[PDB]
RNA sequence: CGCGUCCCCCGCGAGCGCACGGGGUCGGCGGCGAUGUCGGCUACCCACCCGACCCGUCUUGAAACACGGACCAAGGAGUCUAACACGUGCGCGAGUCGGGGGCUACGAAAGCCGCCGUGGCGCAAUGAAGGUGAAGGCCGGCGCCGCCGGCCGAGGUGGGAUCCCGAGGCCUUCCAGUCCGCCGAGGGCGCACCACCGGCCCGUCUCGCCCGCCGCGCCGGGGAGGUGGAGCACGAGCGCACGUG
RNA sequence: GAGUGGCGCGGACGCUACGCCGCGACGAGUAGGAGGGCCGCUGCGGUGAGCCUUGAAGCCUAGGGCGCGGGCCCGGGUGGAG
């Protein structure tokens, strides 16, 4: 039931959605892994530029 | 046995600012003093503008402190502001101008000083005139912020030009029934 | 399972907690529902109040010498007295002096 | 030099102290004058009455201009114009007294709270004792005791109040400066009736207390005082 | 200094300054060489406490 | 300056100590030794030290310099004093008023050494 | 004010360089614990 | 930027700037004295009237 | 920071400030935006009027690309070239207006609101206000159009 | 209770001392003091006197013949996430923010990039939409014209915290007399803000007329007066944190 | 206020300014709200040159007290590592 004076909105929650919720714990390490896998490919094509 | 209602006995208003911070807090012990024992009410009024909330020292800008010191009789005068000289972009000409505020944006900064202005602190200003003999205080508009526009009369409610809160506007949201003939009615 | 139909008991007590406050006395009523062709003719009215200013400036200033010709050319018992005369520090400066003196 | 400053700092000393002297001698002369004053009011309403009865005439005494209203009843289950009435009198307190000048505007105010008062005109050593020993004084909004001349002279010195006989003469005698001597008065906080009242409830007439008590207000202000 | 003792660090024989060294202080590659230089600049007495 | 690193040491410095509805500064020129503005012995330019000597008897009287203050060695300078009950108060109270060295601190330095000559005094 | 005093460098004995340095701006910058 | 640039009012509050234009100190303490009756105290009668 | 929030003072204290009478029930009005138009029809006419109800056309592939058209007023206009250009151009006594592109600033209007200062200029811009013309003429400048 | 003076009838004495005088002192006293007494309010047990029904709960009203509870330990109930509103604190401020990305033990941290600021919200509103999209008076050329000019210029009113000017005034057997310091008759400049009047922009309706023109018409703009808008009228937002809902 | 004319080397307290101090008036309270906690529990960054096998935590107490209260500090016993 709505108070008074305030924004009416619809808060897209009604689905299974915490089953299906992505959390950024990767995000520190993926940085770190796709860091290390675009060096050694620049390290491979040695005279090549790195960009491609 | 007295029937006095204890409904308006302690007063809001404030007897320091909310702040923790160092440089404000010092300022306030300088204005303490002051508010006290100078017969002015200026430092009385800038006393109690230091308690107040950012809402309450909105940021002056620029064109204002042009407009409101190329008054008569305003001329050798120090504009003081208790909140913040932000820089006008949309005004070419800037005269002198002794101006006194606890922040000015670097760019009006930049904007005041190269046109042989000075820019004194709180600090400076009783130096300058402990009772703040000629001094123009001013405050920035207080029913500036977009805030002040939901406020007032009811938004679906004859006479009301208040702004709804609404998740986001277009041509169908909260368009119908309430504000058109067409539909069910007009306010 | 029936209820208390109505009352207004309380509703007095409430009122005047915060006080039966008479509207906002305001100088400058609105012009709103006023008559819209009497209400065309005065924004008419002030529409042109320019068109007759350098009479005003004229007449309002030759009455402003009216009056530099009117102005110009115009031009319980005593014993308590002589004690309230004495017992304050501006008509009683020079009287306390002659009393102090008065010892010799 | 200071052979000066030492000479020139007891002159403005010396001034001060006369400058308290010929005020002193004023509130003494003043105060005798007040005395002269009360004998010739005192003195002359006996004087009509007795040329009156020897003509065999009647001299009907001046209606009082001054009342002594007491509220007497508590403070619960009051009705709203009665709280109204009596916090205009400053009554707000089960035994507290304020001065009441009569006119027609007051007595229809002191009639529409004749249960939760007992009032009447009170006698000039009645006005003596509430003055000096419950006399307080609203002095920047605080109940601050009259102990001394200069708190009076203070506040009343612009209506020519200097002293505590001049808020005296002033009250007994209601003077054009009523109001102001009267409401710097704080509404003087006294004790139960010592003896016993006879009946808070009902009139004074059907042997109560609540209400007028026309001269009989000062054998309950000495009970009370 | 003041903030710093208030802070708690034994500073007291800290012979002048917001302490600047010489950049061969970079050119070290033992602790018996750095502990030897907290003697000498006299803030051993912090990592003492 | 003094008054601005106050409003920081005033409630967060390491030197202070809270107990028993009390407040205490264990700084080393703190005398009365109590978290004030007045006697805070790392704020001012100007700092009256008192201490038991490093001997036996006698009070140090532990002088701030003028020129280096952000110089924590060559700051303080020390001066010991080893005389009578009467004469080592004296020295203290000639040090203060005679210097325009801090005068606030004139009574509270003598209450101090006082108590230091009467803790380095044999019991009976 | 913002007077940024001559900061001198100290050589590993524990002696003072001859070598000076001004005091950097950011060492008169406000102090706030806030 | 500093808020305020001078931060020692030891020296501000005590400077010949300021201390012209203040009012004088008003340190005498008063604290509650009591009432006299007139009938019981005859010398505090004798200060009012 | 759950030591400074409300729940910590309403320990002891039996109804947890939810009322005593009325005790704190799950949904007693319905779940979210529940009876709009019956229950709820105050609340939505005193603070919503407008919500129920449909007005206009259906646009149905509406894409934010073909109706961008960005304004820039002539208040702000002389913010977009720099402070050298304004000062050479009212120092200079030859009278060239120095180019104001509008679309190199992400601009694509230019609108008419403030006063533009009293130099010729040359505005560059794709789409033009009457007001916004008549101001760059007035000063003395021409409103060049681009594609 | 002076004399040296200014009329109508007849400017500081020199001390003492006592005190009903801005809240108590005595410059008065006397007893008992080591395994038998001294104090210790509190805390153990006990007795007397007066008071005193059992808590929690819903309730108009509970000690209730309302319900839960034999007793004790431990566990046990407004959380976290997203969104929104408002208040408050911080930073920068017509901006602001890297949050995604990239660069270089604690460190999965921190630091940095600005032609990584795309983009977000803000800076512009309005209309279903096509769209349009936020000041002007006068003074001269052609008692008047569209228009060639022309300096000037974001209003007006009333109330407004503060500031400004100052007629005059604030003292030492004295008279002019400068300089500061301060107060006040009276006067103005008036911040914010409020009420009112104007104006301005979009929608729509009535009115009426002029203009533009590579394309002259089922074209394009303009004007006056009402009226609808979550607008303008010399920006306040954005980010972060906290509180409450 | 200030110009210019007519012997003794002496004087208590203070002011964590978030402090200290003075004067007046006032103090019911369910639902409910807000504030202040040098109230209490558990972890964290600091910090106390902290405390501890010459006995940590815990637990008991006719011990001494403190705070309006939440609670806390000590004495005694017990215990064995924080």
């Amino acid at each position: 039931a709505p108070s008074r004076n305030g924004m009416i909105l619809k808060p897209h929650f009604h689905k299974d959605w915490q089953r299906r919720v992505a959390t950024w714990f990767n995000q520190p390490a993926r940085k770190i892994r796709r860091r290390k896998a675009r060096q050694a490919r620049a390290r491979r094509i040695a005279p090549r530029p790195a960009a491609g | 046995g007295v029937d006095i209602l204890h409904n308006k006995d302690r007063k809001v208003w404030r007897k320091e600012p909310k702040s923790q911070d160092m440089y404000l807090r010092l300022l306030v012990k300088l204005y303490r003093f002051l508010a006290r024992h100078t017969n002015s009410t200026f430092n009385q009024v800038v006393l109690k503008r230091l308690f107040m909330s950012r809402t309450k020292r909105p940021p002056l800008s620029l064109s204002r402190v042009i407009r409101k010191m190329k008054l008569p009789d305003r001329e050798n005068k120090t504009a003081v502001v208790v909140g913040t000289i932000t820089d006008d972009v949309r005004v070419q000409e800037v005269p002198k101008l002794k101006v006194c505020a606890l922040r000015v944006t670097s760019r009006a900064h930049s904007r005041i000083l190269k046109a042989e202005g000075k820019i004194l602190t709180f600090h400076q200003l009783a130096l300058d005139s402990p009772k703040g003999r000629g001094t123009v205080l001013l405050s920035g508009p207080r029913k500036g912020r977009e805030v002040y526009q939901h406020f007032g009369k009811a938004p679906g409610t004859p006479h009301s030009h208040t702004k709804p809160y609404v998740r986001s506007k277009g041509r169908k949201f909260e368009r119908a029934r309430g504000r058109r003939a067409s539909w069910g009615y007009k306010n | 399972a029936k209820s208390k139909n109505h009352t207004t008991h309380n509703q007095s007590r409430k009122w005047h907690r915060n006080g039966i406050k008479k509207p906002r006395s305001q100088r400058y009523e609105s012009l709103k529902g006023v008559d819209p062709k009497f209400l065309r003719n005065m924004r008419f009215a002030k529409k042109h109040n320019k068109k007759g200013l350098k009479k005003m400036q004229a007449n309002n200033a030759k009455a402003m010498a009216a009056r530099a010709e009117a102005i110009k050319a115009l031009v319980v018992s005593r014993k308590l007295h002589r004690l309230a005369y004495i017992a304050h520090p501006k008509l009683g400066r020079r009287a306390r002096a002659r009393i102090a003196r008065g010892l010799r | 030099n200071f052979a000066e400053l030492k000479i020139k700092r007891l002159r403005k000393k010396f001034a001060q102290k006369m400058l308290r002297k010929a005020r002193r001698k004023l509130i003494y002369e003043k105060a005798k004058h007040y005395h002269k004053e009360y004998r010739q009011m005192y003195r002359t309403e006996i004087r009509m009455a007795r040329m009156a009865r020897k003509a065999g005439n009647f001299y009907v005494p001046a209606e009082p201009k001054l009342a002594f209203v007491i509220r007497i009843r508590g403070i619960n289950g009051v009705s709203p114009k009665v709280r109204k009435v009596l916090q205009l009198l400053r009554l707000r307190q089960i035994f507290n007294g304020t001065f009441v000048k009569l006119n027609k505007a007051s007595i229809n105010m002191l009639r529409i709270v004749e249960p939760y008062i007992a009032w009447g005109y009170p006698n000039l050593k009645s006005v003596n004792e509430l003055i000096y020993k419950r006399g307080y004084g609203k002095i920047n909004k605080k109940r601050i005791a009259l102990t001394d001349n200069t708190l009076i002279a203070r506040s009343l010195g612009k209506y020519n109040i200097i002293c505590m006989e001049d808020l005296i003469h002033e009250i007994y005698t209601v003077g054009k400066h009523f109001k102001e001597a009267n409401n710097f008065l704080w509404p003087f906080k006294l004790s139960s009736p010592r003896g016993g009242m006879k009946k808070k409830t009902t009139h004074f007439v059907e042997g109560g207390d609540a209400g007028n008590r026309e001269d009989q207000i000062n054998r309950l202000i000495r009970r009370m005082n | 200094p003041a903030l710093v003792m208030s802070k708690g660090h034994r500073i007291e024989e800290v012979p002048e300054l917001p302490l600047v060294v010489e950049d061969k202080v970079e050119g070290y590659k033992k602790t018996k060489e750095a502990v030897l230089l907290l003697k000498k600049l006299k803030a051993w007495n912090d990592i003492k406490k | 300056s003094a008054h601005l690193q106050w409003m920081v040491v005033r409630n967060c410095s390491s030197f202070l100590i809270k107990r028993n509805k009390q407040t205490y500064s264990t700084e080393p020129n703190n005398l009365k030794a109590r978290n004030s503005f007045r006697y805070n012995g790392l704020i001012h330019r100007k700092t009256v030290g008192v201490e038991p000597a490093a001997d036996g008897k006698g009070v140090v009287v532990v002088m701030k310099r003028r020129s280096g203050q952000r110089k924590p060695a060559t700051s303080y300078v020390r001066t010991t004093i080893n005389k009578n009950a009467r004469a080592t108060l004296s020295s203290i109270r000639h040090m203060i008023r005679k210097n325009k060295y801090h005068p606030d601190l004139r009574m509270a330095a003598i209450r101090r050494a006082s108590a230091i000559l009467r803790s380095q005094k044999p019991v009976m | 004010a913002c007077a940024r005093p001559l900061i001198s460098v100290y050589s590993e004995k524990g002696e003072s360089s001859g070598k000076n340095v001004t005091l950097p701006a950011v060492f008169k910058a406000p102090i706030r614990p806030d | 930027m500093h808020k305020m640039l001078n931060t020692d009012l030891s020296r501000i509050l005590k400077s010949p700037e300021i201390q012209r234009a203040l009012r004088a100190p008003r340190k005498k303490i008063h604290r509650r004295v009591l009432k006299k009756n007139p009938l019981k105290n005859l010398r505090i009668m004798l200060k009012l009237n | 920071p759950s030591r400074l929030r409300k729940t910590r003072k309403l320990r002891g204290h039996v109804s947890h400030g939810h009322g005593r009478i009325g005790k704190h029930r799950k949904h007693p009005g319905g779940r979210g935006n529940a009876g709009g138009m019956h229950h709820h029809r105050i609340n939505f006419d005193k603070y919503h009027p407008g919500y129920f109800g449909k007005v206009g056309m259906r646009h149905y592939h509406l894409k934010r690309n073909q109706s961008f058209c960005p304004t820039v007023n002539l208040d702000k206009l002389w913010t977009l070239v720099s402070e050298q250009t304004r000062v050479n151009a009212a120092k200079n006594k030859t009278g060239a207006a120095p180019i104001i592109d509008v679309v190199r600033s992400g601009y694509y209007k230019v609108l008419g609101k403030g006063k533009l200062p009293k130099q010729p200029v040359i505005v560059k811009a794709k789409f033009f206000s009457r007001r916004a013309e008549e101001k760059i003429k007035g000063v003395g400048g021409a409103c060049v159009l681009v594609a």
